[PDB]
């Protein structure tokens, strides 16, 4: 047999319950952030292999990281780096 | 002139140059680039 | 010299420790919500 010791102060539950609250809450919505922005991402997909087939360029370019020239061989992507050129050495011919 | 072109099939890709089939390849076999906005979202975790 | 005075009540600490926490948190995945869907608009200007 034995006693038992009782603490004067509550407050650990009442933070550990608003905690949990805020914790589950915060928790399940970020959880359904993240799920819809995975569905997104695989939802597009679609748009990008579909903008791919209009200009290579620009979608290699976005993609690589780099600024490359690329085309499609089929299903895949053939690329190749560009090479810079200064601003000041460009003259537009008028006509 | 020039063709070689990738074909996906089944679940790799077929490889064929200047119309005549040269062989296949696994997806790994090709450096893969990607469309995706990555989203890095933890979860607030477990306290007492 | 001088003597301490103690409060009697820590609930100040505890909290500002699970607002802080949460904060600390809430803010990291917001912000990385936030950079997401930029990246998201600048790759479907494409």
């Amino acid at each position: 047999v034995e006693r038992i010791k009782t603490t004067s102060s509550i407050e650990f539950a009442r933070l550990q319950f608003t905690y949990n609250h805020i914790q589950r809450h915060v928790n399940d919505m970020l959880g359904r952030v993240a799920i819809a922005w995975c569905e997104l991402q695989n939802h597009e997909l679609t748009l990008w292999n579909e903008a791919r087939k209009l200009n290579p360029n620009a979608i290699a370019s976005v993609t690589v990281g780099r600024r490359v020239s690329a085309r499609m061989l089929g299903d895949v992507m053939a690329v190749s780096t560009c090479v810079p050129v200064a601003a000041d050495n460009v003259i537009v011919q008028n006509s | 002139v020039g063709h070689r072109r990738y074909f996906t099939f089944g679940g790799g890709y077929v490889y064929f140059e200047e119309y005549a089939y040269s062989h296949q390849l696994s997806r790994a076999d090709i450096t893969t680039v990607s469309t995706f906005i990555d989203l890095n979202i933890t979860m607030l975790e477990d306290h007492e």
